[PDB]
């Protein structure tokens, strides 16, 4: 019994989004802001991630590919599907069968960008900026919204590098 | 009941052209066609009332209430009906469900037209205009109609199923009879004798369809010493009255179409 | 055969489906049949059905070959079918396994924040799980 | 362990301090928490009797509870002359974050919201009835006093 610790995140991420609904009515400001705070929350989990797995650094994109599928593992227990490779290989796609942060929240919420995963993108965002990684998150895809099978698409861009020390 | 709906149909059966004895069998519905009062149905619904009631079981009760009330409609008694109906209707509405709620509802729409208890008519009708939007449109909007009517006292539209008598035993009604939602608030109260209230009440109609702008009325009232959305003109407070005095009106009374409401619904204040 | 799927808040009728093992029911009874499971909903709950375990109430009504299942959670939720016969072949193991999936559905749609609790379940795919359920069972 | 996703996102729960409710977050949080709470709950040591009544302690609930969730149970329970009653813990696993030094205050008892309002019941000590305030009065020592809404 009492297997299942965590059902209780679907549901305070879902009274998080409802209050930012009910404060603000656009349904982008519950998209940004929530984004934002789940981007210091990652920020907050990628230095225990790497305390535990001790990776070195993500200094190649394949290797960054799977220390993030392990940090989803790790905690959100879900396992991405890296595919969708770029010739250039500098994105791939991460194919969540389920949702990890929602367990069945529903799939209309009643109206459209409602994005659900922004949290995801601070999740997958923040770490990067803290791994010393300047990159950008988009989803290309999301079942919640009608479809099957939710993929998202992260962009490296730059190097971040220390300066001025 | 179902002993009286197979009399119905011996009736039909009946209707029919209608050797061995059948004319004495048809004698026999005869004899048959004799119990058909169904008072006697009433009566065993008073008795199953009553026997449930001795626990104490108000809803079980109640239901069959209503069945009595319906099958007064099926003998075409429309009075004790209405009463009984007039008992569960504001029950009903506690029960807060307003499905079964307005079917009895349309019930009694018939039972008061019938009866031409016409303020309970309207009563009714009015409270179920408030949420009327599991209804139709057309229908609210003629019932409206009626509403005027029965505030002007001529005689209600729904002639469809009304007729002569029963007509005009509710024209003789309401020389007698004497008396959607919005909201009421307070900007300020516990005044210090200087200060000056406002309308602050705000007017919401939740049918779709609209009410004739008409009027407003404010009420006075005496604690202590004696002193889709629309809003107008009334200036509720501009008589600087004394302090420290909460005038929270017991209901709106404002003239909007019609007199009211005035079905019990009122709040109390900010 | 027929099953009605409810779920009872407080006083209202939340989610009543009236299905069959063919289709949703056809037979004019809907009305008929909501206000029957409410009055026995409302004797029950004065008698004492209010409780803290997970309350089983297997042939606590009896209508015209239909049988009621009333179900409490200490949340506050009562659930009821009816089988349409006096005798049918069925189980009542199934009976416990089938509410506690509708348990688990309510609680996963519960889940939803949108649905304010005491409503209409609204969701086309909850209400089609709901039907999957009917189907699991008729 | 599972735990680290929950203290950060409470974290962000506080960080939003918009100027309009001391309730960062409402009791919907805690409806469905205790509802999966409750999915936890198939089996309870209450009897089976439709002619009897057993009361379940919304003390031993929120004890068992804590354990899945705040991992500490009670260490004063002390049951108040009225039907209500005092929780006292001389330490808090979200404040075990923080030194005991009285600096914040007012963000724990949004923390242990998540147990207030609960969706109730109808007899006494029945598990779930749950109307309570936060009355911290020492940083890891963390006080709730429930309130009968009724009555």
């Amino acid at each position: 019994a009492k297997k299942v610790n965590s059902e209780f995140l679907t549901l305070t991420y879902g009274a998080l989004v409802t209050q930012m609904l009910r404060d603000f009515e656009n349904a982008e400001d519950v998209n940004k802001q929530l984004e934002r705070i789940g981007y210091n929350m990652g920020m907050r989990l990628i230095e225990d991630f790497l305390a535990r797995t001790s990776a070195p650094r993500c200094l190649e994109m394949r290797e960054t590919a799977d220390r993030i599928q392990q940090a989803f593992r790790i905690y959100l227990n879900i396992q991405p599907t890296i595919s969708n490779w770029s010739p250039a290989s500098d994105e791939f796609s991460l194919v969540f069968d389920s949702n990890p942060l929602t367990e069945f929240v529903e799939l209309p919420p009643d109206l459209t960008n409602l994005r659900y995963s922004a949290i995801l993108s601070g999740c997958i965002r923040g770490a990067l900026e803290m791994v010393q990684l300047e990159v950008q998150c988009w989803f290309v895809q999301d079942q919640l919204k009608g479809d099957n099978v939710t993929e998202l698409r992260v962009k490296f861009v730059r190097r971040l590098e220390e300066v001025i020390p | 009941m179902k002993r009286r709906d197979a009399a119905m149909e011996a009736y039909a059966a009946m209707q029919a052209s209608s050797v061995a004895e059948q004319q004495a069998n048809m004698q026999l519905c005869d004899q048959e066609r004799s119990y058909n009062h169904s008072a006697a149905i009433i009566a065993l619904l008073s008795q199953a009332m009553a026997q449930f009631k001795i626990y104490k079981c108000l809803r079980f009760r109640k239901k069959l209430a209503i069945d009595m009330a319906e099958e007064y409609l099926k003998s075409g008694d429309h009075a004790k009906a209405l009463t009984l109906y007039s008992l569960m209707l504001p029950d009903y509405r506690q029960e807060k469900w307003t499905t079964i709620f307005t079917d009895v509802l349309l019930k009694t729409l018939r039972c008061a037209l019938l009866s031409g208890s016409v303020a309970d008519y309207i009563a009714c009708s009015v409270e179920a205009l408030s949420l009327r939007h599991q209804s139709d449109q057309s229908e609210r909007i003629l019932i409206l109609e009626n509403l005027w009517q029965v505030f002007q006292g001529v005689p209600p539209m729904p002639k469809t199923q009304l007729t002569p008598e029963a007509q005009a035993l509710w024209t003789s009604a309401l020389a007698n009879v004497k008396s959607v939602e919005m909201c009421a608030t307070f900007e300020r109260v516990q005044l210090s004798n200087d200060d000056l209230l406002q309308l602050q009440l705000i007017v919401r109609v939740l049918t779709d369809i609209p009410l004739r702008i008409r009027s407003f009325h404010v009420i006075l009232a005496d604690a202590g010493n004696p002193q889709s959305y629309y809003q107008l003109f009334c200036s509720t407070e501009a008589q600087q009255f004394h302090e420290n005095t909460q005038l929270r009106i017991v209901r709106l009374e404002a003239h909007m179409g019609t007199d009211q409401v005035a079905a019990l619904l009122t709040c109390s204040s900010n | 055969m027929a099953f009605c799927i409810a779920v009872i808040g407080k006083d209202n009728a939340p989610l009543y489906l009236t299905t069959s093992d063919m289709e949703q029911e056809l037979e004019l009874q809907y009305h008929v049949n909501a206000a029957l499971d409410v009055v026995e909903e409302k004797c029950l709950i004065g008698k004492g059905a209010p409780e803290s375990k997970e309350l089983y109430l297997g042939l606590l009504y009896s209508t015209e070959n239909h049988k009621i299942y009333g179900f409490v959670t200490n949340t506050r939720v009562k659930f009821i079918v009816v089988i349409d016969s006096s005798n049918v072949a069925l189980r009542e193991n199934e009976v416990r396994a089938i509410f506690r999936n509708l348990h688990l559905l309510y609680t996963d749609a519960i889940c939803n924040p949108f649905y304010i609790p005491g409503e209409s379940l609204t969701s086309k795919k909850f209400d089609r799980a709901v039907q999957k359920l009917m189907s699991g069972t008729a | 362990s599972e735990e680290i996703l929950f203290d950060c996102l409470h974290a962000e729960i506080v960080n939003y301090c918009l100027d309009s409710n001391k309730e960062h977050d409402l009791a919907t949080l805690e409806y469905i928490g205790f509802t999966t709470g409750y999915r936890l709950i198939e089996r309870l040591t209450r009897e089976v009797s439709r002619f009897k009544d057993e009361l379940e302690t919304m003390k031993f609930i929120c004890t068992d509870f804590w354990m899945l969730i705040y991992k500490k149970q009670v260490d004063n329970l002390r049951t108040n002359n009225h039907g209500m009653y005092v929780v006292q813990d001389k330490a808090f696993r979200f404040l075990t974050r923080i030194s005991p030094g009285t600096k914040q205050l007012e963000h724990a008892p949004k923390f242990v919201a998540f147990t207030c309002g609960l969706v109730r019941g109808a007899l006494s000590n029945l598990g779930i009835n749950s109307t309570v305030t936060a009355e911290v009065q020492s940083i890891p020592a963390c006080k709730f006093h429930i309130e009968v809404n009724r009555n």
